[PDB]
């Protein structure tokens, strides 16, 4: 009762997968290969880190990306799959953002990269909709009791990133290195970014 | 479809995996790991065979314990390959065949879907909506824990996209719709059980309407 189904190992299941198509003509030459590339080298973080840094030190920017996120984003070139339609949603001193797909994985994949195997969790997908507070704390992000904490769950075709506020610490930094403390779980919403000493 | 999938609220899950900033390795942690979403890609863009929405559709299909004792990827390798044999594309038997083994699908869907609805309502920014009480058996992308709920308007979109209860079972009868960024105050949707401000729900026009 209530036992798995009997399975082929699973790289034997995609791979199979893979040359029934191939075998059939219906995969182009070095197709899957390319969007191996796409997915590992291309749709990254740093893009949203840059982003960050950009809004940041260009106050004109910043509205843009607040306002018409689609278009700001373009102007870097960084539109693409799963991150076509994108709103920029702005942390302030009384409001912190999260964002989840709860649904299945949903997330702005060009800027913030491929979504991480926690943010697709059970988990994470069940909890942080409900109790997002003790979700960050025990992640590891306290969020003193003065904040509204507001969870953007990514549920049709929007693509969100979450604008961090700028720690203290690093004024007149240079974009390179304001980039270089925008992570990717400050671009999620779960982490806040940090100044060393 | 109110499957095991629709997770926002079910209570008894333990710790979320990370803490912030842990190093996440690769990002494929097995060579095979690309290949869901690369030959959904082929699927969707290359030979035209389905939409992304029914790629979710399919795995909401998943026989429900299924669903729960599978990783990630592995669910795209089992949903990708359900459509490829729904849609006439491959068959089960050379999917086993290749694979040496076993290789459960999908279920079948119990729904035809449903058409974009006639009639709806531009919401304007600031504007009370409610969620339709309504309940769809096939896709649909609004969770349930705001099924019939009260919330505000903060966003309409300026893009149009086709409704996912249509175009999530391959209906030729989607339509366009824009979205909303719908917020809802955490005591709306949990009462007194929860820690949070609010959650915003990017909801297509069809599943709202005018507030009381
Ligand atoms: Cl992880
Ligand atoms: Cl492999
Ligand atoms: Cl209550
Ligand atoms: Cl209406
Ligand atoms: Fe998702
Ligand atoms: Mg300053
Ligand atoms: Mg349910």
């Amino acid at each position: 009762e209530n036992a798995a189904p009997a399975q082929a190992p699973v790289s034997d299941r995609a791979w199979a997968l893979f040359r029934a198509l191939d075998g059939k003509g219906l995969v182009p030459d070095g197709y899957v290969e390319g969007w191996k590339k796409t997915f590992e080298e291309d749709f990254s973080p740093r893009r949203g880190a840059e982003l960050v840094a950009r809004a940041w030190t260009d106050p004109e920017f910043r509205q843009l990306l607040l306002t018409d996120g689609t278009a700001a984003v373009a102007q870097y070139g960084y539109l693409g799959p799963q991150g076509e339609y994108i709103v920029a949603v702005e942390d302030t001193p009384t409001l912190k953002n999260v964002i989840v797909c709860s649904l299945c994985s949903c997330t702005a994949w060009p800027i913030l990269g491929l979504p991480p195997t926690w943010y697709k969790s059970f988990e994470y997908r069940a909890r942080v909709v409900r109790e997002p507070r003790k979700v960050l704390s025990e992640m590891g992000t306290e969020i003193a009791s003065d904040i509204e904490i507001r969870v953007y769950d990514t549920t049709a075709e929007t693509r969100y990133m979450v604008l961090p506020q700028r720690p203290a610490g690093t004024e007149g930094w240079s974009q390179e290195q304001l980039q270089e403390i925008v992570t990717k779980d400050c671009l999620i919403g779960v982490a806040i970014p940090q100044v060393p000493t | 479809m109110d499957g095991v999938h629709d997770l926002a609220g079910v209570q008894g899950f333990g710790k979320v995996p990370h803490t912030v900033n842990a190093d996440i390795g690769p990002t494929f942690h097995a060579e095979w790991e690309h290949l869901p979403y690369s030959l959904m890609f082929a699927g969707v863009a290359e030979l035209g065979a389905f939409s992304v929405d029914e790629v979710k559709y399919v795995v909401e299909r998943m026989e429900p314990r299924h669903y729960m004792m599978t990783p990630y990827y592995e669910r795209y390798v089992i949903g990708v390959a359900t459509l490829m044999v729904e849609k006439g594309i491959l068959t089960q038997d050379e999917l086993e065949s290749l694979a040496g083994g076993p290789f459960p699908l999908s279920r079948p869907s119990e729904s035809e879907g449903r058409p974009a609805p006639v009639e709806t309502t531009t919401f304007e920014v600031g504007q009370r909506v409610r969620v339709r009480d309504e309940y769809v058996p096939g896709h649909i992308r609004m969770p349930a824990y705001c099924r019939g709920r009260v919330g505000t308007i903060s966003h309409r979109t300026t893009e149009k996209w086709p409704f996912p209860d249509a175009i999530g079972h391959g209906r030729n009868d989607a339509g366009e719709e824009p979205t909303y960024h719908v917020k809802f105050a955490a005591e709306e949707l949990f009462g007194s059980d929860t820690d949070g401000g609010s959650v915003v729900v990017d909801l297509f026009e069809g599943y709202l309407e005018p507030a009381a």
